[PDB]
């Protein structure tokens, strides 16, 4: 049989290796811990040995991990928002940059490229050069998304009232704005925030409770280390007390950016799927436009297997 | 007894795992406090409190400005790691202890980048130099110190944009902005949650440009900064300052004894 005593060394080889390629430390262990439950008192197959047969557990459960029960279909949701005659808000959120505005960007283009009209609603109010950023961009997209591309119809637009108002209220009057002028989307920037500086997980929080987005968007770079698993404990924690609902709205799916500066060291993924049952909706892979990602499972669990 | 310093020991080495320091640094640390140690947890908290402060100290003194001449100083890092918010950081600590000082943006790719940096250094009321149109950093790098040579600052302080090892593109780019303004002192600026992609990208800086500065921003949050062990490892840098906020005065300089400390419990 295979007794907890026999696995304890391949078990320990495994997750120093998994904490070598930045899933948290603590998830690791517990992601072994599992494979040894699941393996006691279970006999090997005919030409397995303990390390082929851990090794096989620990990839399959890694691989359940990172394709989670519920996906995220972003074009069918907003296919259905027009349905209702409504705008399909998305509001992305998370620590000091990370990479929002740039892959609320990339988003919007994404967007563009199938047909639908995004407004950015710019709801940092306060980070220097925030708004001049997002500008930057909208001119960009309307360049590559045209009136004259699209029956004389506006496509992209950047709803602004500069720095130091309230950020709730400016992407209230956005979502409001984006109804009346026939916008399909409204992709909210937020301003970079510690996740436990109370104030401003606060406002966080009461711009999505007074808003009611359709998707909440974790954004996190894929250099993060443990700081994974506290940003989104704590994120979540926070859209869940400074709430008054039932069941509060709460990170409906996690962007993982700069996945192009870690090699194979693409633990952060597992970390935050693992906390978050959520999934992987965009990995981000650089700095241009056309640098958005699906996630493919099976490929990031064999990077994060081999070394 | 053999039990006790071990499980004593470990219980160190997961703290320090989940502060972010490198794995192979905690797995030496481990082996370095065993063989170097032959009321009970101190005995040994103190030994690895010890050879802590062995990896953060690179052994050499840190790289200062001189009143009355021209110090350039150049800022790199990874992208989004905080270099443009901590150069008027720093420009506005050199401004208050009554240094002539200046900010150059020459990062010519992130959108709004000089904006950024012209609300930052004009709220400071620090003079700057950029430009909505020139496209190569080399041109406005260049111009802006020598512009700022001619109006005989003390420090001038260069910001650029944020690159990562894999682009080599990038980091010729780099190279060729300290080439041609030859820097007296180039500062990589790294975010405290760093994980473990830490020391290869550091390395990486300083395998291709003359790092000699270390600045840890975003330390006032959950993050101990155990990232900067490796960066201090791979630059052979000190760590000169660190970021505590996203304000211009949310800036101190590093002190060793303290983050040691806050990185071990
Ligand atoms: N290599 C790489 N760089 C990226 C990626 N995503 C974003 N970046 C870069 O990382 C930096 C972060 O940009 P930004 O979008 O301003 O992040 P942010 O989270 O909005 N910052 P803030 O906290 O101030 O709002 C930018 O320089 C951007 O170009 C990515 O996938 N790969
Ligand atoms: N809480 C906190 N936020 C910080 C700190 N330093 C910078 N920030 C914030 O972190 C974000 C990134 O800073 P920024 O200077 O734009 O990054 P960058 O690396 O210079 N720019 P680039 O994208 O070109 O790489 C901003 O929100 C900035 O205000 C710090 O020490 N603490
Ligand atoms: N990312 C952020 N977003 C919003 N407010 C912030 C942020 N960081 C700090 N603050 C606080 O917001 C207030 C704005 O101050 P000021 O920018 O000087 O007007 C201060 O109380 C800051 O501490
Ligand atoms: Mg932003
Ligand atoms: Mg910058």
């Amino acid at each position: 049989s295979l007794s907890r005593e026999d696995m304890e060394s391949v078990l320990d080889k495994m997750r120093d290796h998994l904490i070598a390629k930045n899933v948290a430390a603590d998830i690791a262990v517990q992601l072994c811990e599992s494979v040894a439950n699941k393996l006691e008192g279970k006999v090997m197959g005919t030409f397995s040995t303990v390390t082929s047969t851990v090794k096989q557990a620990l990839q399959e459960s890694l691989v359940q991990i990172l394709q989670p029960q519920r996906r995220v279909d972003m074009l069918r949701d907003i296919m259905d928002a027009q349905r209702r005659q409504r705008p399909y808000v998305v509001t992305f959120c998370g620590v000091n940059g990370v990479g929002k505005s740039t892959n609320l960007a990339k988003i919007s283009f994404w967007l563009l490229e199938n047909g639908f009209s995004v407004l950015i609603a710019a709801c940092d109010t306060f980070r220097a050069g925030a708004v001049e950023q997002l500008r930057t961009h909208t001119r960009r997209l309307s360049a590559l998304h045209p009136p004259e591309k699209h029956g004389g119809r506006t496509m992209v637009q950047l709803f602004e009232k500069g720095y130091g108002k309230d950020a709730a209220g400016i992407a209230m009057e956005a979502i409001a704005f984006a109804r009346n002028q026939g916008f399909d989307v409204v992709l909210v920037d937020t301003a970079g925030r510690m996740q436990d500086n109370a104030p401003l997980m606060t406002a966080l929080a009461k711009l999505i409770t007074v808003n009611t987005p359709d998707l909440v968007l974790f954004v996190g770079e894929a250099l993060v280390g443990n700081e994974a698993v506290d940003q989104l404990v704590k994120f979540n924690r926070a859209l869940a007390d400074h709430s008054m609902a039932q069941t509060p709205r709460l990170i409906d799916g996690i962007v993982l950016t700069k996945f192009d500066t870690i090699d194979d060291k693409v633990g952060a993924a597992i970390s935050m799927t693992y906390i978050t049952s959520k999934p992987i909706v965009f990995v981000g892979t650089g700095q241009t436009y056309c640098d958005l990602r699906s996630l493919n499972a099976k490929a990031v669990v064999a990077a994060l297997m081999k070394a | 007894n053999e039990e006790v310093l071990n499980a004593m020991l470990k219980e160190v080495c997961t703290a320090l795992l989940e502060a972010d320091v490198n794995i192979k640094l905690v797995k030496q640390l481990r082996e370095n406090v065993k063989s170097a140690i032959d009321n009970k947890r101190k005995m040994i908290q103190h030994a690895v409190f010890k050879e802590l402060v062995k990896l953060v100290d690179p052994g050499v003194k840190a790289w200062t400005p001189t009143k009355g001449k021209q110090n350039v100083i150049m800022f790199v890092g990874l992208q989004g790691s905080g270099k443009t918010t901590t150069c008027s950081k720093l420009a506005y600590y050199y401004q208050r202890k009554g240094w002539k000082t200046c900010l150059i943006c020459a990062d010519t790719f992130r959108a709004g980048a000089f904006d950024q940096l012209k609300q930052n250094a004009t709220k400071a009321r620090i003079p700057f130099y950029g430009s909505y149109t020139e496209m190569d950093p080399v041109i406005i790098a260049s111009e802006g110190v020598e512009k700022f040579k001619n109006e005989n600052f003390e420090i001038i302080i260069v910001d650029t944009s944020g690159r990562h090892k894999q682009e080599d593109s990038l980091f010729e780019e780099m190279l060729q902005v300290a080439n041609a303004i030859q820097p007296d002192n180039i500062v990589y600026v790294m975010d405290a949650s760093i994980g473990q992609a830490c020391e290869a990208q550091a390395k990486a800086f300083k395998d291709k440009v003359d790092v000699a500065s270390v600045i840890v921003t975003k330390l006032d949050g959950h993050a101990k900064g155990g990232g900067a062990l490796s960066a201090v490892a791979a630059t052979k840098s000190p760590i000169i300052f660190i970021g505590t906020g996203e304000h211009i005065d949310d800036f101190e300089p590093f002190k060793t004894q303290p983050f040691i400390s806050k990185l071990l419990g």
